[PDB]
RNA sequence: UAUGCAAAUAUAAAAUUAUAGUAAUUAUAAAUUAUAUUAAAAAGGUAUUGUUGCCCACCAAUUUUUAUAAUAAAAAUAACGUGCAGUAAUUAAUAUAUUUAUAAAAAUAUAUUUUUUUUUUUU
RNA sequence: AAAAUUUUAGGAAUAGUUAAUAAUAAUUUAUAAUUUUGAUUAGAUUGUUUUGUUAAUGCUAUUAGAUGGGUGUGGAAAAAUAAAAAAAAUAAUUAAUAUAUAUCAAUAAUAAAUUAAAUUAAUCUAUUAGUCAGAAAUGGAUGCCAGCCGUUGCGGUAAUUUCUAUGCUUUUAAAUAU
């Protein structure tokens, strides 16, 4: 009976009224980290482990936990979590696939508030409707491909500016000046 | 003589603070407030 | 509470140390004197590591291995464990 | 700037201390920098950074083999391309050129 | 101590300490909010 | 705070809940958080004609 | 003495030291300290019965951790030998910068008082 | 078939590789895919009702169990000691007892001291600490030594702080270490 002293125990096999069953789980163990490695070569580019690693996830502190409402499940009312999510065209490289990023939401129960995190997700246009850059409406389905479990269901918003931009022989958007960031220095003159 | 001039005193029909007192003497952070009965550091509570 | 200081411990109460050493040192002044600090090994995930602890012990007979707990600070600086038995 | 201004917390004073620093405390902080430039100036220190290399890694000119100030400790390895050029750079650095802007000298540069 | 944790000047109602605490996981817990994955306890 | 977690100091853990701290996350504004240091002056030297097919 | 390079006190932080394993802390400001030309009256202390007070680096042994740069780094430390760096302290100190070097440190360029003050409302 | 939640103080690229075609292609077609909103390697780690502390948003635990294929059986690979699941006639239920082994659990100093056990009398003979500050001291040694040290600190022939002897102190599941 976890209600009881230590002194105050008797019989270690039954609850006599009833409560709680209760296993204590030892958490004070003073448990340590063994240091294997030289401070100068550790054996990862990215980063390096020099202490105890906190470990789980949902048992992760602070607490991050998942998030049903958030303005996609405010519009929509999911048979599942994750049947519906509206997003924004990233890209069409792939035929008749339209990369969409889309966001979610994290609760901080500790400091009570919410974040936004964004994913990725592959979708099946058929035809070839979306451009880059169109605000669209998203849905589970059938095994695609490897990645495509999503459809685009409907186009809210289609991109007027892009299609006519298209039109014209142009591409939908200017490429993105400067790719991902390098610890490099490059000199590249004229 | 310097207890006696600075001497308080407490209206006792309520017995017991209402409301939670948050007061600092010089660096030292006090908090009274109400409870079932007298919770304190021996000291203090034979003060109270 | 200091948690450096128990290092060599590994998370653990009491260790199981062998006899190597027993030399003798100077505490920080104003305490004259000599402190006894033996120097001691003990083996863990097949590391053979040099533990140096404050003899406070008695010995009887001659004997090998020891039971190292750590204490609070003592009048020698560097010298974390102390002596419990030996066996 | 690349170099550290301080070494360890030379702001230490109790809070609304009106100033960065004591006296006191900046007299040992100095004494703990001046000795680790001194350090660094007589044992002849040179480090560099490369373009189109990781640049946090900053290879270590002055224990290259020729540059090398100790005649017995084992220097570093670098390229024998990259390590001709270093050397270079090092030697073309010392003397001021007409025209060029007028850069600090000392003897330790050398 | 321009090095060390701040402190408070005085302390905090204990009221309110108890009214921000609503959405807290405990409460969670008890609301149902966190999906039952695993078996849990026997 | 467990002692065993990140650094043998305690301000290490307070360190690190910054990074996962909900106002302080990464987004469009605040960028490489971790490191930001590394990709300073990168690009400087990098010469790049912006893209412009309109006239 | 601002045409190359060069982010950086104006503060978002969780006890001091320490490259984030070393020692057990550190830092701090108003008590006290006899001579600065008023018809005798304004003054500072890293000491704490207080200058015959304290302290600073190099220079040996050793102890211990490691990210081994002339001669690795850091921390404990009670020898020997140089001096006299600091306490407005025998050319005031403090921070950055650049140079210099038996050792504290010293020279110069800027900011500045945790340095002591000297004061023309059109002559 | 998916969606959420995913660790390392000081952080860089990853790769039988994406998408379309189709029961295609060790050389089909394409301006492909993952990454700084932190990837892939690499360390540590058994993932989303279990604990401890607490007045409390917190902090601090939770085991264990799914490790590729290669005549592919089978409804389903979960298929090479390690039960405590009655397994095609009611074996048996007057049974819960299992002797001396193990693994990781499972909190036993059970009126710890005076009037006796509405028994079936079976297991056990059971003790520590302090003694400057702060409940409790005197002899005797010792002389900056030996030693004490939770902590300020104690030890310089008178030590209420060491050692020893004897008393004396405790609010009685022990001190001490982590
Ligand atoms: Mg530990
Ligand atoms: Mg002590
Ligand atoms: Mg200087
Ligand atoms: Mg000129
Ligand atoms: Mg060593
Ligand atoms: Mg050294
Ligand atoms: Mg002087
Ligand atoms: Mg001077
Ligand atoms: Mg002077
Ligand atoms: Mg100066
Ligand atoms: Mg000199
Ligand atoms: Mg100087
Ligand atoms: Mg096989
Ligand atoms: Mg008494
Ligand atoms: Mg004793
Ligand atoms: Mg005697
Ligand atoms: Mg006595």
């Amino acid at each position: 009976p976890w209600w009881n002293f230590q002194t105050e125990h008797r019989q270690r096999c039954v609850l006599m009224y009833g409560g709680a069953r209760t296993k204590n789980t030892h958490n004070a163990n003073h448990r340590v980290f063994i240091k294997k490695y030289k401070r100068n070569a550790f054996p990862n580019r990215t980063r390096h482990h020099w202490a105890v690693s906190m470990t789980g996830v949902l048992s992760q502190r602070p607490r991050r936990m998942p998030w049903p409402y958030d303005l996609t499940s405010l519009i929509f009312n999911q048979p599942r979590q994750g049947s519906d999510k509206i997003g924004y065209v990233v890209g069409t490289s792939m035929l008749k696939t339209a990369v969409v990023a889309t966001n979610h939401m994290v609760y901080y129960p500790k400091f009570n508030q919410r974040v936004s995190r964004t994913k990725r997700f592959f979708a099946h246009d058929e035809d070839l409707a979306c451009v880059e850059g169109d605000l669209v409406h998203i849905k589970q389905c059938r095994k695609i491909s490897k990645y495509k479990h999503y459809y685009v269901f409907s186009i809210l918003e289609p991109n007027v500016e892009g299609r006519e931009r298209l039109k014209l022989g142009l591409k939908a958007v200017p490429p993105p000046l400067f790719g991902y960031p390098v610890s490099r220095r490059i000199v590249k003159l004229n | 003589r310097e207890a006696f001039s600075n001497i308080i005193a407490v209206d006792l029909e309520q017995e017991g603070p209402m409301y939670p007192v948050r007061v600092n003497a010089d660096g030292v952070r006090v908090l009274l407030y109400p409870a079932r009965r007298i919770v304190a550091n021996f000291r203090v509570a034979d003060i109270l | 509470l200091f948690f450096l200081r128990m290092w060599f411990l590994y998370g653990c109460c009491l260790r199981f140390v062998l006899f190597v050493l027993c030399y003798y040192m100077s505490p920080r002044l104003p305490s004259s004197g000599n402190r006894r600090v033996l120097y001691a090994v003990f083996y863990l995930y097949n590391f053979v590591w040099m533990l140096r602890c404050f003899f406070c012990c008695f010995i009887g007979l001659v004997m090998s291995l020891f039971i190292i707990e750590g204490g609070g600070f003592v009048d020698l600086p560097g010298v974390k464990y102390y002596t419990r038995i030996v066996s | 700037r690349w170099a550290a201004k301080f070494y360890g917390q030379v702001t230490f004073g109790p809070r609304n201390y009106p100033y960065p620093s004591s006296r006191w405390l900046a007299r040992r902080f100095q004494m703990k920098k001046h000795r680790i430039i001194k350090r660094f100036r007589f044992r002849r220190y040179k480090l560099a950074a490369v373009a189109n290399l990781p640049f946090a890694k900053m290879i270590r000119v002055g224990m290259l083999p020729e540059l090398k100030s100790s005649k017995t400790k084992r220097g570093d390895v670098v390229d024998p391309t990259l390590s001709g050029q270093l050397v270079s750079a090092v030697k073309n650095t010392g003397e001021k050129r007409k025209g060029q802007r007028t850069r600090p000298k000392s003897k330790y540069q050398v | 101590h321009r090095s060390g944790k701040a402190r408070a000047f005085v302390f905090r109602d204990p009221s309110l300490r108890m009214m921000r605490a609503g959405s807290g996981y405990q409460q969670l817990r008890r609301m149902g909010m966190p999906m039952q994955v695993g078996m849990g306890w026997r | 705070i467990a002692h065993w977690y990140c650094g043998h100091k305690f301000r290490h853990r307070f360190m690190r809940d910054k990074r996962f701290h909900p106002s302080l996350q990464a987004s469009h504004d605040a960028r490489n958080r971790f490191s930001k240091r590394r990709h300073f002056k990168t690009n400087r030297w990098n010469y790049q004609q912006a893209y412009r097919d309109m006239p």
